[PDB]
RNA sequence: AUGGGCGCAGUGUCAUUGACGCUGACGGUACAGGCGUAU
């Protein structure tokens, strides 16, 4: 019920299934076993209106493992883009991505996402990440270690799906 | 007021410079307190001088007239 | 910085470093690190080049062991793509040796191998200009060779 | 009026937590002072 189709897109269990782990159950996984194709998890939150459902496909950033590959953005309502601040070239591959996804998803939500800010070593600089400048992304510094901004992508593709900007995730 | 309080107040807050330390350090500080000498003796003389010291014409010479003759300027040219 | 150990360390390890640094470079996963492998494999090869490696790497052979070089790899190479034309090999290798002072011209023929190695290309060498890329490559010798006597 | 190489305070460039300075509301509350000198 009220369940949108969410596409994960970025480096394989280099912080998508990390991310979706840590809103599933809480533990910050440190073990890296490359998420093979993907994996489609219910994700509930609880906003000022009621339930939510995100059935996010958590999908492989390997090319080795992507197997469908662009099949799995079909029919996808949100997109979350990701990549890591502490290396350049999961940015530059940023690029790719969105023209993947644009190219199945023309018009839909996409949130250009930076995992594990937390560790201190920084590459890519928030001066240079701009890309959804252009390309009209909603941007969010995030860590699921720490989970500084841990919410805001997922509460920001709630107003945009549900339309009430000034919606608020509940606890319960 | 009085100009002799005014020189000696001027004169009293100046430390000399400390004679202890090596030659050339007390050379230095000397060079840089006789500059600044001069420069507090000239804004003493200026003083000395009266407590005006300036007419205003000088704003004209560079914005009143510089605004009148360009005020002069102004041409309709239409619109 | 260390002679003495230096012709035994490379007799020891030279191949088998190669062939691994080879391994993970045709692997896309490990695309990242590219720059180090063009970091370390334009350093090892102009090693090569300078005769600075002393020791012939063939026992059975005691010659320059730059042309061994080229036979070891173009064989690994072709035995593990047994699909790739030969020719494209040969124009790879000789950019490995004409390009190990130039970095980012180093980095983007790697990625130009990688993308071949990705083709099964038949002996239709039309679409590869392998004639204009061997005039590029023979371009980049020639400045590579100017700046080595210029020294 | 002059600014040296480092005391490190923000960092621009690349191979970007490494290197050149600029720059930092800095390690500096420091240091340099013609080549006898009365400019």
């Amino acid at each position: 019920q009220v369940q949108f189709k969410l596409v994960l897109v970025g480096d394989g269990g280099t912080g998508k299934t990390t991310f979706v782990k840590r809103h599933l159950t809480g533990e910050f996984e440190k073990k890296y076993v490359a998420t093979l194709g993907v994996e489609v998890h219910p994700l509930v939150f609880h906003t000022n209106r009621g339930p939510i459902k995100f059935n996010v496909w958590d999908t492989a950033g390997l090319e080795k493992f992507g197997g469908l590959r662009d099949g799995y953005y079909i029919q996808a309502q949100c997109a979350i883009i990701m990549f890591d601040v502490t290396s350049r070239v999961t940015y530059k591959n940023v690029p790719n991505w969105h023209r993947d996804l644009v190219r199945v998803c023309e018009n839909i939500p996409i949130v250009l996402c930076g995992n594990k800010v937390d560790i201190k070593d920084r590459k890519v600089k928030a001066k240079s990440i701009v890309f959804h400048r252009k390309k009209n992304l909603q941007y969010y510094d995030i860590s699921a270690k720490s989970n500084y901004n841990f919410e805001k992508p997922f509460l920001w593709l709630a107003r945009k799906l549900i339309g009430d900007p000034n919606l608020e995730f509940v606890a319960m | 007021l009085k100009a002799v309080r005014l020189i000696k107040f001027l004169y009293q807050s100046n430390p000399p410079p400390n004679p202890e330390g090596t030659r050339q350090a007390r050379r230095n500080r000397r060079r840089r307190w006789r500059a600044r000498q001069r420069q507090i003796h000239s804004i003493s003389e200026r003083i000395r001088s009266t407590y005006l010291g300036r007419s205003a014409e000088p704003v004209p010479l560079q914005t009143v007239d510089e605004m009148t003759k360009k005020f002069g300027t102004l041409t309709i040219d239409c619109n | 910085q260390e002679e003495a150990a230096a012709q035994s360390f490379y007799q020891t390890y030279f191949c088998d470093i190669l062939q691994h640094i080879f391994s993970v470079v045709t692997d896309t996963s490990h695309t990242a690190g590219l720059t180090m492998h063009a970091s370390i494999l334009a350093y090892m090869f102009n090693l090569v080049e300078e005769g600075k490696i002393s020791t012939s790497l063939n026992p059975g052979n005691p010659v320059n062991n730059q042309i061994f070089l080229q036979e070891y790899v173009a064989n690994l190479l072709k035995s593990a793509f047994p699909h790739l034309q030969d020719a494209q090999v040969k124009l790879f290798v000789t950019g490995l040796f004409s390009l190990n002072q130039d970095i980012p011209a180093f980095k983007e023929h790697l990625r130009d191998f990688l993308v071949q190695i990705k083709e099964f290309a038949g002996e239709d060498t039309s679409d590869l200009f392998l004639e204009e890329r061997e005039i590029a490559l023979r371009q980049a010798d020639e400045e590579k060779h100017k700046r080595q006597m210029s020294v």
